[PDB]
């Protein structure tokens, strides 16, 4: 493809910048509204204690040994199921 | 503007050799030296900073082996293996 | 190659004494462990 | 005297600290795993990091105070960088390859299926597709920026500089707030441990690269670049464009492919 | 005669048959006679002696090649040293069975053997070729 | 019946997802029949069949498993 | 700058033969030895 | 911001002896200590915790 | 100044020599855990103890005889000290970068020692296979200190590998193109081509492994979905390459060493050198599943395996003609050097020929996992790849340290370590084909005669080895200096005398274009 | 002027060798070691059920 | 090249009048790297050679040089010699075996 | 007087020679192999089965007690 | 089993086994040969004084010396990869047993009719009975029928192990998580024997397999009374 536009003369700082403010910046900022929009809290599933989830085979070397590193009470049931 | 230029900014042996080039001079052997014809009265004249230095000598186009040996000051020299003759050219940079 | 007479000669009697020297001392160290290996073993 | 081109280096210590850095990050990291310790891991992380800090110091003495990065010498670096990079894409291949295996032949305790059941995977168009963008938005402010200081244009540069650092640091930020929000973990079977290593490594190098176009900010800043000899900068933008590029293939395969 | 270290980067004597005429001589310097010799040299070398042609050799070569190329009682040394040292090893290997190594396992008894024997023989171990192929089940005794 | 025969499905040197089938359609199967009031033994091959073929302690975690409510796979 | 020459490009001595012996011997020996204790170490422990 | 590169070349150029690493000066010396002390010091921890793992606890 | 010049290093020699005496040291840890071996193996029943000591000695033996004793002796230190004197260049391309590859090398060591110390080893080959090797099979340390061992002697090699590749393209003479460089340093290059790209794989693997045991992940555990095959998959990626990585340099060595003592100015068919060299590393990334041959694999997969290994042949055969041919009329001359060389040609290649009969996946199925794979790998690896570093450092030792061996000596231990090597590894085959498996503390007693003598052999090999000792330990006492050594026009390395100064080609060489 | 091969080859041969033979034939027949022959052709099958 | 090309050319070049003692050595030198033993006449160029150039010894050499190319062919030297007889007679040119260099 | 003997390319006449002496003796052990080896292997277990009865070495067997299953 | 001194392949006891064996002799004859072709072409190379030593021309031998291992490896081929696909062709087992490696024994599943299954554990060096094979012995042997088809699969439920029988020609890894197809047939009835053939801990050495091969009707009567 050649995408949609055309220049080609030189490729210098000038048009670089121009791509940088004209599309690409742009592009970011649709990005970011399309997903400050459909975010906020979808809803957790039943908790199912699948055997092939919520792993254990050994004690995490931090707090409890049985929460993950980045472990959302919200969305990251443990393997007895969501906290209180 | 802003940004320092090569010319104006580059120092040491980086600004040497800048400089150098510029006066189309090789003090320190970027460029591979050219054949003279070879002979006796036509020598492969080889700088030196001392009294002495190794050359290699590829004695046809695409030999794979290169012939190695250490050219002295004085009379012209021979390659062992096709005889051209090489001199030392001694001292300075 | 072609080299120089020894500096510091090593005379046959010398020769004995360093390799005699160098195999026990890969051998005796190893033949301590495995000649005790059973107390090892059992304790 | 020497007349050849290439750098002969000050013996150095670094290569030693260096070397017992990584001796104290390894013993440390078995320390935290096994022994309840983060004792020797802390030690070995700040060697290490002053050892980067002095080494990459001296490099820069060597050639913006000294002049030893002679063009031979900076030809040697630029294939000391592509190959460096090499043996990263290598790196990542051993786990795309373990992520296209699982996903692939998924096993029977996963449901037979991919993604395994019970996992509900991000939706790539949210804000794995914004991620995407400034990235690849990233990669267009930094070729700015480097046609500005090839152009000699001091304030453009740094301003280019700039917003691509900003946009590393949001793509950091939005993936950490992702790792939160993930309602899977690293250990929900090979689903999440493909996803949280895969793109963890990834954010690792993201977080590195980042750091080494700060380091290229600060040297513009003090004026360390001319219009002409900055590899330093080129090895950035080059390391930045592979960053880049295993996101692409991150996207893919695992975030829209996976999906 | 006296080769130096620090001559290390000029020409140098070699006595190899594939490389007969060497870059120097063997000796440089030369005493009054040897001058004398090396200028008789410039005459007619039918005027040379026998003695003086073999001077002129051992000027210009150090070895001829009937002594360069002659054969040496080397390897009596080696291979007579090489089983010395593998002799010793066997001393090693008698301290080892006799301090190392306990009593080996009870079926190697020799009873316990003609009974595992008899066994294989009649579970027709290797019945083709390389086992109960070679007893005679007839005669029931090993083929001869 | 001797034996599970060849499936050309499964013809290679890994025969897990054989198994795994055939446990699979043996239970879908019971379901529909029991489901729709009418004879379970029409899904008698598919239980010789997963039973030839399927270790005793994959059976038993499978068994197990639908009994608890996590087996992962759909019936 | 460094000694150069023939027993000096080393980061040992060869000054003396038999103190050259001994550090040889306990450079060598201690290698050879380490896996026999590592193996006692490992029966002595349970 | 002003360049003083020309500054740093006369700097680091100075014919002194002194290797790069140290060459800037005394500020030089002093990380290199805290750097080696640390990498020797917890060289020295690690042994320590091996000795301390090799036995049954 | 002692710190300065030996723990501060940017100089080639002297970090080739620090890998010389570092791989040395581990030769010597790694012939005593083989001794280990075949003292529990010289009589049937149980000497040591049950399987698990005995195979965390078979696993270190292992580690440390590869990553310890070859990779640094070959590459390191012939690879360091040689390669910027055959192409006239005064250091390596990154000199501090280099001590940095030399210095990973102990704390790697003393992590594989850590291992061995704590826990009950990891005794789990060398291949480090799960379940065996995780948190259930080998809980505790010991794996993980074996992982983190192989990170940072991977760590070594990269980074060893990106100078070596960098030094070789950048740092000739202008004049000098790729095709006049000698065939040592192509092996070298080629060689780092492969380090560059097969170690990242293991580092991926590994690090799975690691955290499948530390961090609750699944990669290779089929209750999340993982699978252990995988980790062989990752494993033999670089697995493969890794053994032409331990030959490679091999070649090269003994390409120069036919060369030299045939008293030849060049090895035969230069061209067909270098194109066979870089035909087996290419070749050598698409075979690795001949190491899976018993895991369940589908026939056309197995059909493509055995037919691109058996094609390694080809090249590696050419190699093999070509020193014969170099050979060939020569001006022989019957040192120490071209002993261990003839030997290595005859050794390697019928052990490169029972590599052959293994390719056939067919066979494979009988032979996979005995001790026919372990007389394959021997005759390659204890008499090829060793053999190679024998006969390169009798070779280079006058230039390395100014002193002559005594030749009489050299012989002698020749001629001692291949009556122990064959003696060993010989009727392996024979247990081999009889079907004795790998990896036992013990065998039926129908295997004791060819265990009885293997073990024999292996004590022979033994004597070899303090014989070495001595023998470099007469030299140093001795000080025979060099004064005079043949053909330095075609073999640069010496041309700056024995030993070269500290700083060489400080001034380049001039070669012409014409 | 011989050397040492000259002055000593031919006893450094005779009894390197004598002395290898005499220990390898004293360790392998006289010290117990177990070499596990055939019984093909020495055994005498005994029964054993 | 016919083998008779080959000889000729190497009788031209060291029957070169003004031949250098480098240009003797370089021609031996290389000449004894061939799967031959040099032809009498070519021997006979570079004894007269030998000859201009003042140097008995090499002469020597070079009959040596002559009897070790024949390897294990025991016939070749003598004829060698043979052939080259009014040549050594004419230059007073002793054989190794007449000086007793042939003695190890 | 003597007579002119061969001359030239004595390396390459001694290695033609023993390079053809080399592949005679292969062909040779070829030969060979495929007979006391080979042949004799195939001979061997087409013999054995050739009237091989297995109900009778079975009975055989359990007679001498060997199995678990049929006593 | 393999007997004392042994130096090839226990006998055939398979006709797949049988093939193994004579593809084996073709391929040594191959290998016994080019080695001592080279062996014998070193000692060539070295016995002469004869000397040649200026530059030689590569380009034409290099034609034979990569034709001629070229023709070769394809002699090597053609019947390895007849006997591969030999190996692969459909078949139609009478019987299917399951066999799972364990820590450290294994045990065997046949259910295609009943729930059978048993554990196979090595016999003690102290409690062999007099004859009986010292590592070798179990105590329950793996029963099956003679000169029929039988499907075997093979599992694990712990670490790798691999179930091998030489004389039948077998080896097929055991992994958990995973169920390997391999098939059995055995010309003549009597004991055959294998051993555990992938590292799996402390005891890799001492868990057997010894099948016991008999006539169907024998193998009937012995499922029944497993039960
Ligand atoms: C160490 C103890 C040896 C025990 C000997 C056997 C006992 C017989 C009992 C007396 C009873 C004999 C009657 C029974 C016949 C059985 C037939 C069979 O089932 O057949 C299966 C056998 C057949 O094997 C044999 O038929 C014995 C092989 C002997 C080959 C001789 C060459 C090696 C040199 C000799 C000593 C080794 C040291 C060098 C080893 C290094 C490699 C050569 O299984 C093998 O595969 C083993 C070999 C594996 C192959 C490696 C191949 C390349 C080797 C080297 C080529 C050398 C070339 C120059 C030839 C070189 C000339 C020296
Ligand atoms: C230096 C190390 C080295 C090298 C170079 C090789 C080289 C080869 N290897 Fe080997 N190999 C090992 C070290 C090495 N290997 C190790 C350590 C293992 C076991 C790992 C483990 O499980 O722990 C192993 C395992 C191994 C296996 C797995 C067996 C199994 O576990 O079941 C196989 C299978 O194909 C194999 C094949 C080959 C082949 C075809 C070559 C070829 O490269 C050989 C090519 C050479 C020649 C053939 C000889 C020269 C050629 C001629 C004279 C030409 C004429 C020849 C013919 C026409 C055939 N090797
Ligand atoms: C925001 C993006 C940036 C990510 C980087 C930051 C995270 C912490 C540090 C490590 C990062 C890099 C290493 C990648 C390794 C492992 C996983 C990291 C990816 C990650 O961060 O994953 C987290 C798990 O982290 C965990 O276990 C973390 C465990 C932390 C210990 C890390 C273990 C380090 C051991 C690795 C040794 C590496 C060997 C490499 C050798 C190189 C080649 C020689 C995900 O959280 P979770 O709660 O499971 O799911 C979220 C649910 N809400
Ligand atoms: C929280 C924060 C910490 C995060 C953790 C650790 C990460 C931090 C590392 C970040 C990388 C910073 C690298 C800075 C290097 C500065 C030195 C430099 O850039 O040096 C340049 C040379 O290049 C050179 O060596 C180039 C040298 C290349 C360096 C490449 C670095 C990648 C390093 C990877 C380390 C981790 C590995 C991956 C994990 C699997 C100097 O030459 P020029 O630039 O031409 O200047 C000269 C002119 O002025 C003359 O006119
Ligand atoms: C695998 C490689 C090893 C190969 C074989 C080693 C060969 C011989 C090693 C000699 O080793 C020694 O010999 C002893 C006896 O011969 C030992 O002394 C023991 O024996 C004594 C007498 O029996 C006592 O005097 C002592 O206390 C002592 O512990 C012992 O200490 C040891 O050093
Ligand atoms: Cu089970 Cu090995
Ligand atoms: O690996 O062969
Ligand atoms: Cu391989
Ligand atoms: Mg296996
Ligand atoms: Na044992
Ligand atoms: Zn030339």
């Amino acid at each position: 493809a050649s995408a949609a536009k055309g220049d080609h003369g030189g490729t210098g700082a000038r048009t670089w910048r121009f791509l940088t403010f004209g599309l690409a910046l742009p592009s970011v900022a649709l990005c970011t509204l399309n997903s400050w929009l459909h975010s906020g809290h979808r809803e957790r599933p039943a908790f199912i204690p699948y055997h092939h989830l919520r792993i254990r085979t050994k004690p995490f070397s931090w707090g409890d040994g049985n929460h993950t590193f980045f472990h959302n009470p919200r969305v990251n049931p443990l393997p007895t199921g969501y906290e209180k | 503007g802003g940004v320092p230029t090569d010319e104006e900014q580059a120092t040491g042996l980086e600004r040497e050799v800048m400089l150098a080039a510029r006066k189309g001079q090789d003090p320190y052997n970027i460029l591979a030296p050219k054949a003279t014809s070879g002979t006796k009265e036509d020598p492969n004249l080889v700088p030196s900073i001392t009294n002495k230095r190794i050359v290699g000598c590829i004695c046809e186009e695409d030999n794979s082996t290169v012939i190695w040996f250490w050219l002295h000051k004085g009379e012209a020299q021979r390659c062992p293996s096709c005889g051209t003759h090489y001199k030392l050219v001694p001292h300075q940079l | 190659i072609t080299a120089k007479p020894a500096k510091t000669p090593t005379s046959p009697k010398e020769q004995a004494i360093g390799l005699s020297v160098t195999f026990l001392s890969f051998l005796l160290p190893a033949g301590w462990v495995l000649y005790h290996l059973d107390n090892y073993k059992k304790s | 005297h020497q007349t050849h081109a290439y750098h002969m280096v000050n013996p150095s210590p670094w290569p030693l600290t260096g070397a017992l850095s990584a001796l104290l990050m390894t013993s440390g990291l078995t320390m935290w795993f096994h022994f309840n310790s983060m004792t020797l891991l802390m030690i070995g992380l700040t060697t290490n990091m002053l050892t980067m800090y002095q080494w990459w110091r001296d490099v820069i003495r060597e050639s913006t105070f000294q002049g030893h990065h002679t063009p031979a010498v900076q030809k040697g670096l630029r294939y000391g960088m592509i190959l460096f990079i090499i043996s990263e894409v290598l790196f990542f291949t051993g786990f795309f390859w373990a992520f296209y295996h699982s996903s692939l032949a998924p096993t029977p305790e996963l449901g037979g299926c991919w993604p395994p059941t019970g996992i509900h995977p991000l939706n790539p168009l949210e804000v794995p597709l914004l991620n995407t963008s400034v990235l690849l938005a990233s990669g267009v402010s930094i070729t700015w920026a480097h046609h500005s200081l090839m152009e000699g244009d001091r304030k453009h540069m740094l301003q280019a500089l700039f917003i691509t650092i900003t946009l590393g640091v949001y793509f950091t930020l939005l993936q950490a707030s992702e790792y939160y929000e993930a309602p899977f973990t690293i250990s929900d079977g090979v689903y999440g441990s493909t996803f949280f290593v895969a793109t963890g490594f990834h954010g690792l190098h993201v977080i590195i690269g980042s750091t080494f176009l700060i380091v290229c900010f600060f040297r513009q800043l003090k004026f360390h670049f001319t219009s002409n000899h900055h590899f330093g900068f080129e090895a950035a933008a080059w390391y930045w464009h592979f960053v880049d590029v295993v996101w692409l293939f991150l996207y893919v395969s695992i975030y829209w492919w996976g999906s | 005669s006296v080769v130096k270290s620090e001559d290390y980067a000029l020409p140098s004597y070699v006595d190899r048959r594939d490389y007969p005429l060497p870059d120097v001589a063997h000796v440089k310097n030369l005493s009054a006679s040897q001058k004398a010799l090396k200028e008789k040299e410039k005459a007619s070398w039918s005027s040379l002696s026998i003695d003086e042609k073999v001077e002129l050799y051992r000027l210009k070569f150090k070895e001829s090649f009937a002594e360069m190329n002659r054969s040496t009682n080397e390897w009596k040394t080696v291979v007579g040293a090489a089983m010395f040292f593998i002799g010793f090893t066997a001393l090693l290997l008698i301290w080892e069975k006799h301090y190392v190594y306990g009593p080996i396992p009870h079926t190697f008894e020799e009873e316990w053997v003609a009974k595992q024997t008899k066994r294989m023989l009649d579970m027709k171990v290797a019945p083709i070729q390389g086992f109960s192929a070679k007893w005679d089940y007839d005669k029931n005794e090993w083929k001869k | 019946y001797q034996t599970a025969p060849f499936d050309s499905r499964f013809p290679n040197q890994n025969q897990t997802r054989n198994c795994w089938q055939n446990y699979l359609d043996f239970h879908r199967c019971e379901k529909a029949m029991t489901a729709k009031g009418g004879d379970v033994s029409v899904c008698e091959w598919y239980r010789r069949v997963y039973k030839s073929l399927c270790p005793i302690s994959w059976v038993s975690t499978w068994d197990d498993r639908r009994a608890e409510g996590t087996f992962p796979g759909k019936i | 700058h460094y000694e150069e020459g023939p027993g000096k490009n080393i980061p040992f001595s060869v000054e003396n033969k038999w103190r050259l012996l001994a550090m040889m011997t306990l450079f060598f020996g201690s290698g050879f030895a380490a896996p026999f204790f590592i193996v006692r170490h490992q029966l002595l422990k349970k | 911001f002003e360049n003083r590169v020309a500054e740093k070349q006369k700097l680091f150029q100075e014919d002194n002896g002194l290797p790069v690493h140290l060459k800037g000066g005394a500020t030089d010396n002093i990380l290199y200590r805290v750097t080696m002390t640390l990498c020797l010091g917890g060289t020295l921890y690690s042994l320590y915790c091996l000795g301390w793992a090799s036995f049954p606890h | 100044m002692f710190i300065n010049r030996w723990l501060f290093s940017t100089n080639h020699k002297d970090i080739g020599t620090l890998y010389l005496l570092f791989g040395a040291w581990a030769g010597m840890v790694g012939t005593a855990l083989s001794l280990l071996i075949r003292a529990e193996l010289g009589q049937p029943g149980t000497l040591l103890g049950d399987d698990q000591i005995y195979n965390v000695v078979v696993t270190a033996h292992a580690f440390v005889m590869i990553f310890f004793m070859v990779m640094p002796i070959m590459i390191g230190g012939f690879g360091n000290w040689l390669v910027p004197l055959m192409i006239g260049a005064p250091d390596m391309a990154f000199p501090r970068m280099n001590n940095m590859s030399f210095w990973l090398l102990p704390p790697s060591f003393l992590l594989l020692l850590a291992s061995s110390m704590v826990e009950a080893g990891a005794g789990t080959g060398w291949t480090v296979y799960p379940p065996l090797a995780g948190n259930l099979a080998h809980a505790g340390a010991s794996v993980d200190l074996t992982i983190f061992s192989l990170h940072l002697a991977g760590v070594s090699s990269i980074l060893g590998a990106i100078n070596f590749i960098t030094t070789i393209i950048n740092m000739k003479p202008p004049a000098m193109s790729q095709y006049q460089t000698p065939l040592f340093v192509w092996s070298v290059m080629i060689t780092a081509v492969l380090l560059l790209l097969s170690l990242p794989v293991l580092a991926a693997g590994i690090t799975m492994l690691l955290t499948d045991r530390n961090l609750n992940t699944t990669f290779f555990d089929p209750a999340g979905g993982g699978d252990p095959i995988l980790y062989q998959h990752l494993f033999w990626f670089f697995g493969h390459p890794e053994v032409y990585i331990l030959i490679l340099p091999g070649f090269g060595m003994i390409s120069h060493i036919v060369t030299y003592y045939s008293g030849k100015k060049e090895p035969f068919g230069y061209m067909g050198m270098v194109w066979a060299m870089m035909s087996i590393g290419f070749l050598g990334f698409i075979v690795w599943a001949h190491h899976m041959f018993t895991v369940g694999m589908d026939v056309d997969t197995r059909a493509y395996f055995t037919s691109a290994t058996m094609i390694i042949a080809i090249p590696t055969g050419v190699k093999v003609f070509s020193w014969l041919a170099t050979l060939h009329g020569g001006n022989i001359k019957w040192s120490p050097a071209m002993m261990w060389a003839l030997g290595f040609i005859f050794l390697f290649t019928v052990g490169g020929l029972t590599g052959i009969v293994l390719a056939n996946s067919s066979l494979d199925i009988v032979l996979h996992d005995t001790y026919y794979v372990v007389a394959h790998f021997h005759y390659v690896l204890s008499m090829g790849a060793v053999f190679a570093i024998m006969g390169g450092f009798v070779h280079w030792f006058p230039l390395f340290s100014g002193y002559t061996l005594n030749d009489t000596w050299a012989k002698i231990h020749f001629a001692i370590m291949f009556v122990g090597v064959n003696m060993t590894f010989f009727p392996q085959h024979f247990l081999g084909l009889s079907g004795m498996p790998r990896r036992y503390s013990d065998y039926p007693d129908a295997y004791t005669m060819w265990n009885t003598i293997s073990s024999m052999g292996s004590f022979i090999s033994l004597t070899a080895v303090m014989l070495m000792v001595f023998i470099i330990w007469e030299a140093f006492a001795s000080k025979r200096e060099v004064l005079t050594v043949d053909l330095t026009t075609t073999n640069l390395e010496w041309l700056n005398g024995c030993p070269p100064p500290y700083h060489t080609f400080e001034e380049p060489t001039y070669v012409n274009l014409k | 002027a011989p050397d040492f091969h000259d002055k000593y080859g031919n006893a450094v041969l005779a009894s390197g060798a004598t002395f290898c033979v005499a220990v390898w034939v004293y360790m392998a027949t006289q010290i117990g070691i177990e070499w596990n022959p055939s019984p093909v052709g020495r055994v005498t099958p005994k029964e054993w059920r | 090249e016919t083998d008779e090309e080959f000889d000729a050319r190497w009788v031209t070049y060291f029957n070169k009048p003004d031949i250098d003692a480098w240009e003797l050595r370089k021609g031996m030198n290389t000449l004894v790297g061939y799967d031959l033993v040099p032809e009498p006449k070519i021997i006979d160029a570079a004894l007269r050679a030998c000859r201009r150039l003042n140097d008995f010894a090499s002469a020597v050499r070079i009959l040596e040089v002559v009897k070790d190319k024949a390897g294990p062919h025991k016939e070749i030297y003598p004829y060698v010699i043979q052939e080259l007889r009014p040549t050594l007679n004419e230059l007073g040119i002793s054989t190794p075996e007449e000086l007793g260099l042939d003695k190890v | 007087a003597l007579a002119k003997p061969q001359m030239r390319g004595l390396l390459a006449r001694r290695l033609r020679f023993h390079i053809v002496g080399a592949f005679m003796v292969s062909l040779g052990f070829a030969t060979f192999y495929k007979f006391a080896v080979a042949e004799k292997r195939k001979k061997a277990y087409a013999d054995f089965y050739r009237n091989y009865d297995s109900m009778k070495d079975f009975e055989e067997m359990r007679k001498a007690g060997i199995f678990q299953s049929a006593k | 089993m393999a007997y004392p001194m042994q130096l090839g392949f226990q006998d055939a006891t398979s006709p797949i086994m049988e093939e193994l064996l004579h593809f084996h002799d073709h391929t040594l004859m191959i290998v016994f040969l080019i080695s001592s072709l080279v062996l014998y072409i070193i000692s060539l190379m070295l016995t002469t004084k004869l000397t040649h030593t200026s530059t030689m021309d590569a380009q034409e031998v290099e034609t034979i010396w990569t034709i001629l291992p070229a023709i070769i490896l394809i002699l090597i081929a053609l019947p390895s990869l007849r006997i591969l696909y030999m190996m692969d062709e459909i078949n139609n087992p009478s019987l299917t047993v399951k066999t799972m490696g364990h820590q450290w024994y294994w045990s065997y599943e046949y259910t295609d009719y009943e729930d059978l299954s048993f554990d196979s554990y090595m016999i003690p060096t102290s409690e062999l009975k007099p004859g009986e094979l010292r590592l070798l012995e179990v105590d329950n042997r793996v029963v099956l029928p003679m000169e029929m088809t039988i499907r075997m699969l093979v599992s694990s439920e712990d670490v790798l192990h691999s179930w091998a029988v030489p004389s039948l020609g077998l080896k097929t890894d055991a992994i958990p998580g995973r169920l390997n197809q391999t098939t059995l047939m055995s010309s003549r009835p009597g004991l055959y024997y294998g051993q555990c053939s992938e590292i799996c801990g402390s005891n890799h050495s001492f868990m057997p397999i010894v099948l016991e091969l008999v006539p169907l009707k024998y193998f009937e009567k012995w499922s029944a009374s497993m039960l």
